[PDB]
RNA sequence: GGCCUACCAUGGUUUCAACGGGUAACGGGGAAUAAGGGUUCGAUUCCGGAGAGGGAGCCUGAGAAACGGCUACCACAUCCAAGGAAGGCAGCAGGCGCGCAAAUUACCCAAUCCUAAUUCAGGGAGGUAGUGACAAUAAAUAACGAUACAGGGCCCAUUCGGGUCUUGUAAUUGGAAUGAGUACAAUGUAAAUACCUUAACGAGGAACAAUUGGAGGGCAAGUCUGGUGCCAGCAGCCGCGGUAAUUCCAG
């Protein structure tokens, strides 16, 4: 836990996305992996990009230990780091929230019993309940 | 020379002349009559399964004396009956009437093998275990 | 005769073996432990 | 319905499989390099054909044949390279001679063992497979790594294993551990 | 365009194999084997064709003789209030059957792309995971040491000894190293599992213990021992076994 090194490799800019694409190249000589939010912290630093414009995704630890590699997104205006990202990359952050829904199963088993009906649906409960009732 | 046609225009002469002699092959006939599908008792096939109808006691041949302790079994997929050759000593014990035994090609081909005068299979499972393991003790015959 | 043949007695020197156990003996070596130990025992000349 | 995975075999059995002479030509093969098994051997034998059938494919063509002296450089540069063929012996009919003793010789499981430090042929191979010994940078444990000539400077112990510093494994860590609390307090 | 019709002519194919029959025949790229020449395979990751229990017939549309469209059958088969109604897994998963013979009624649109009025919705296409010794790659099951008997040849020899040269048998001991596994974490990921990292544990014969076939010849390895006695059995082939079995059953 001596030190870490953050190496950004293959800087490209991206202007019509608005945001800084390169490769992170984390070298980590005593520790046991370099837990990616700590990264955001730094690699907001050297890019004044508040921690909300910085994404790391692809991280793989080379064999044997001792340097990892991934890659890194920094945007500009935070607002447009919402803008493009994938929810799912964003939820990790905790910009956005994790929107719930049913699985797969009920919500198509759902459609399937709504693509009986013709309407509304509720002409027919009106007079099947006056059936069931009496 | 030679007999046979050498003339540069001559090949369909070389080639109908081949394919009429192929049929002496002994493999290349039964590749192109389907005797497998049709004659063979198996279906063409490295295994079957079958159902045991007796114990049989063949008589070595010539120069040996011993009883070869083999079975009959008549076939599910076909109906056929043939004589198959139970292994080493103590599994015509393991095997009994109606144990639903599966059947394996005994070497040679579609041949007898060794003394045993007209078997051409032996047994390899037995209830459905092995007899390996059977005559090893390394499995137990289901209660049947 | 030659209509049967004798089931009777199927098993009979299998069954009448005086068995007795492997003994225990220290295990030997696997892999490439192996080969050398076999070639060295076919090596021993000095 | 994704496209095939391609997949090779790397090896070859041989045609007659109990001999006297292939048998015991193991003395040297299995005893003096500290082999696994005989698919180590047949793996060597298989690539060192592999060679043999593009090299004389190359000598039946025409001499300054386009075809000839390109895939015959490359052949040549890439056998210089890991070492098994030697500095000026650059010529196609020497890599027919090329046999198998000397694809073994650059094998990591011998370079270790030759460059000191291993005081066993097949005490090298142990400490390559427990995480020891490193290439430049990085940590091998294959021992069939077939270094090139620009590694030989490099074969050294890793930075992470006990014997390149590094505070030693759980054997003396605990053994000097019992000792603390028996002798130290 | 004989595609069909009316009129007219008598043509058309064939031993250089027409026509008929068979195929356990979808065709091809390709696969296996590898001196050359060849032989055998190709249902099947791509291209083309055909089909959606069988056979016809059609609506809509640019495009269908469509079957997750419609009009009635048969190997069929479902529901009941007995009046009627409804159907097509050679899609995905699963079941029965058949067999020598082949996986989960799991998760998700995050990648690849497709469609739509369309950046957003949808996709059992597709991807992820489970089962998986089909094949293929790499390579654990130990590594360093210390410690001893019993001979035999020869030499010198007093005879008691060495002083080499080799033959076999282990047997008691020591510190070192490591992952197979158990796991904080982080990483991975749509979310996970697993891999790659990594704190903490994790080796002394009792285990963290490798098997499968062989030992007459082909063909590498016992004329060692106990049992059997042409019996049991082995044996691809030649052969073995009838009271000293190098071949069966055992150690």
């Amino acid at each position: 836990s001596d030190a870490v090194t953050i190496r950004t490799r293959k800087v490209i800019s991206n202007p019509l996305l608005a945001r800084k694409q390169f490769v992170v190249d984390v070298l980590h000589p005593n520790r046991a992996n370099v837990s990616k939010d700590e990264l955001r912290e730094k690699l907001a630093e050297v890019y004044k990009a508040e921690k909300d414009a910085v994404s790391v995704f692809g991280f793989r630890t080379q064999f044997g230990g001792g340097k990892s590699v991934g890659f890194g997104l920094v945007y500009n205006s935070v607002a447009e780091a919402k803008k493009f990202e994938p929810t799912y990359r964003l939820v990790r952050y905790g910009l956005a929230e994790k929107v719930e829904k049913a699985s797969r199963q009920q919500r198509k088993q759902k459609k399937n019993r709504d693509k009986k009906i013709f309407g509304t649906g509720k002409r027919l409960a009106k007079k099947v309940a006056r059936r069931n009732a009496d | 020379g030679k007999g046979k046609p050498r003339g540069l225009n001559s090949a369909r002469k070389l080639r109908v002349h081949r394919r009429n002699n192929r049929w002496a092959e002994n493999n290349y006939k039964k590749r192109l009559l389907g005797t497998a599908f049709k004659s063979s008792p198996f279906g063409g096939s490295s295994h079957a399964k079958g159902i045991v109808l007796e114990k049989l006691g063949i008589e070595s041949k010539q120069p040996n004396s011993a009883i070869r302790k083999c079975v009959r079994v008549q076939l599910i997929k076909n109906g056929k009956k043939v004589t198959a050759f139970v292994p080493n000593d103590g599994c015509l014990n393991f095997v009994d009437e109606n144990d639903e035994v599966l059947l394996a090609g005994f070497g040679r081909k579609g041949k007898a093998k060794g003394d045993i005068p007209g078997v051409r299979f032996k047994v390899v499972k037995v209830s459905g275990v092995s007899l390996l393991a059977l005559w090893k003790e390394k499995k137990e015959k289901p209660r049947s | 005769a030659k209509v049967h043949g004798s089931l009777a007695r199927a098993g009979k020197v299998k069954s009448q073996t005086p068995k007795v156990e492997k003994t225990e003996k220290p295990k030997k070596p696997k892999g490439r432990a192996y080969k050398r130990l076999l070639y060295t025992r076919r090596f021993v000349n000095v | 319905p994704r496209a095939p995975r391609t997949y090779s075999k790397t090896y070859s059995t041989p045609k007659r499989p109990y001999e006297s002479s292939r048998l015991d030509a193991e003395l040297k093969l299995a005893g003096e390099f500290g082999l696994k098994n005989k698919k180590e051997i047949y793996r060597i034998s298989f690539q060192l054909s592999k060679i043999r059938r593009a090299a004389r494919d190359l000598l039946t063509r025409d001499e300054k044949d386009p075809k000839r002296l390109f895939e015959g450089n490359a052949l040549i540069r890439r056998l210089v390279r890991v070492g098994v063929l030697s500095e000026d012996k650059k010529k196609l009919d020497y890599v027919l001679a090329l046999k198998v003793e000397d694809f073994l010789e650059r094998r990591l499981q011998t370079q270790v063992y030759k460059l000191g430090l291993a005081k066993s042929v097949h005490h090298a191979r142990v400490l390559i497979t427990q995480r020891h010994i490193a290439v430049g940078k990085q940590i091998v444990n294959i021992p069939s790594f077939m270094v090139r000539l620009d590694s030989e400077k490099h074969i050294d112990f890793a930075p992470t294993s006990p014997f390149g510093g590094a505070r030693p494994g759980r054997v003396a860590r605990r053994n000097a551990a019992r000792k603390a609390e028996a002798s130290g307090e």
